[PDB]
């Protein structure tokens, strides 16, 4: 962490990729981090798609509000993610739409 | 100008919820003027908010600088203050803004609600100009969402969460303090004169707790001790600032070379007159320390001072 | 078998109540009169199904439910942290650390 001497979002992304929450809790979130504007919400979006409950809770505990974070576009991006565990949403979408969708079809909220 | 502000009616009073925090909390808020009589404020506090007369009143003073407390001190202090305000029904007067010791008591309340029931009526009397969002609260008698997120360059500190009630004092300026101190002292004096339920004839006792602070903390402690009904003062040594020098002066009293601290200003100027006055009226002062002397609990330290 | 039957009967009470709420007032032997009322009205749930409320009652109910769920979680955590297994495990870990 201290060897990279990079910005706070880079250290936070490293800790998110390692799935080490206590390191971010102690080393990262300290007195006067001076977070760049839009960094915390980007980290929340990255933590959602990777299925990190602890990091989502930690980011919520430090100023990130879902009432401003969540939009239609971000929810749409959440529903089309790939960096997560297996799910049967695509098969249900295909069955509802009767298999007419082309490959790599872009899901929309109306489909949900 | 010479305080040339028109006395328009208040247009910001109701309830606010703190969004972005790690909890869901509600807090009544009313903005008022610096000339509001203490009896009127007490009427609003006991009638519109449904708050009974307390059996204990704690005043907390500190430094507006965002200082830092050592481990094992902030935990013990927080739990002692919380226990002293929870076992006995009490009001905790604070600065209100999220700076310094007020952030510490906010975190102490954060730990308390994590693992205990009940509600602590903590009242934060803060100036109106220093809040980050003077707007976003102008909805009268309506809920207004509030953002706990803050930025270093805002120059206006957000209101600390985990505070049950607020009172905002306005004199006109923005970014300048010293608009509520007289109101705060008059409110404390007016509450102290209120009779407790007992028929013996004693008012609601008032205690003062000092952590960190700065040059003004000595003046405030001296003003507290010189009032005709004396107000006992409890000081924590481990903070480092003028609390520590008060703890030092509590020892080996009735060493001027030992009075070279130089944290305020140049060595040529000193407040040794008022410090000697404080050491002259040192029977009312009670100092908390860990293992060095008695009262290892902050809760036992505060109660035994009354 | 009797426990299952009791549970199933308590479940089917709701279906019976709704079935008789939808039912017309007249009994079948003289239902002919109301069996032709809807014929003319075709070309022409205040309670018992739902309960319409205002905004203030809605907010009060939401705050009540939030207080209930917070209390339930706190009670569950307090019950879990005082069970014998948790105390034994924590005591063993602290004793080992203290011994080292």
């Amino acid at each position: 962490l201290k060897g990279a001497n990079a910005s706070a979002p880079d250290q936070l992304s490293l800790a998110l990729a390692w799935n080490r929450v206590d390191i971010a809790r102690s080393q990262i979130f300290i007195y006067g981090q001076q977070w760049p504007v839009g960094s915390l919400e980007q980290a929340m979006l990255d933590a959602l798609v990777l299925d990190r409950v602890d990091f989502v809770k930690l980011l919520i505990e430090n100023g990130v509000s879902m009432h401003r974070f969540l939009t239609i576009s971000r929810l749409e991006e959440l529903y089309n993610t790939r960096h997560g565990p297996s799910n049967t949403l695509y098969h249900l979408v295909r069955d509802v739409k009767k298999g007419n969708l082309p490959p790599d079809y872009r899901i929309s909220l109306i489909d949900i | 100008i010479s305080k040339h502000t028109q006395l328009s009616p208040t247009d910001a009073f109701g309830t606010i919820e703190f969004q972005g925090g790690g909890h869901s909390n509600k807090a009544m808020y009313v903005r008022v003027s610096f000339d509001t009589k203490p009896d009127l404020l007490l009427h609003l506090m006991t009638k519109e908010w449904q708050l009974e007369l307390p059996k204990l009143l704690i005043s907390v003073h500190g430094g507006l600088q965002n200082f830092e407390l050592q481990p094992k001190l902030k935990q013990v202090f927080g739990k002692g203050l919380i226990k002293a305000a929870m076992t006995t029904g009490a009001w905790i007067f604070t600065g209100g803004v999220n700076t310094g010791v007020i952030r510490h008591v906010g975190d102490a309340l954060k730990d308390h609600a994590s693992k205990s029931r009940g509600k602590i009526c903590t009242i934060g009397i803060a100036p109106w100009g220093i809040v980050e969002n003077q707007e976003d609260l102008i909805g009268r008698d309506v809920v207004r969402p509030y953002q706990t997120m803050s930025n270093p360059m805002s120059k206006l500190t957000v209101l600390n969460s985990m505070h049950s009630h607020f009172i905002l004092a306005d004199n006109g300026t923005t970014g300048k303090y010293g608009a509520e101190v007289k109101l705060r002292r008059q409110l404390e004096k007016h509450i102290s004169l209120q009779k407790i339920n007992t028929r013996i004839g004693q008012g609601v006792p008032v205690v003062a707790l000092i952590v960190e602070g700065g040059p003004n903390v000595i003046s405030i402690v001296l003003e507290y001790l010189r009032d005709t009904p004396p107000v006992p003062v409890v000081v924590c040594d481990g903070s480092g600032r003028a609390s520590d020098i008060l703890a030092f002066g509590h020892k080996y009293s009735e060493v001027t070379i030992q009075k070279t601290f130089t944290y305020t200003r140049t060595q040529a100027q000193h407040l040794f007159i008022i410090l000697m006055e404080c050491m002259k009226k040192k029977e009312l002062i009670t100092v908390f320390r860990m293992g060095s002397e008695g009262h290892q609990d902050i809760d036992l330290a505060i109660l035994t001072a009354l | 078998v009797k426990s299952i039957s009791n549970q199933v009967w308590k479940f089917q009470r709701y279906q019976l109540i709704m079935t008789f709420h939808e039912r017309p007032v007249l009994p079948p032997p003289l239902i002919i009169f109301s069996h032709m009322t809807m014929i003319f009205q075709h070309v022409c749930r205040d309670y018992g199904l739902k309960l319409f409320i205002t905004d203030d009652e809605l907010k009060k109910v939401h705050d009540f439910e939030e207080q209930c769920i917070e209390e339930y979680f706190r009670e569950k955590d307090d019950r879990f942290n005082s069970s014998n297994d948790e105390r034994i495990r924590v005591t063993s870990e602290r004793v080992e650390n203290m011994s080292m």
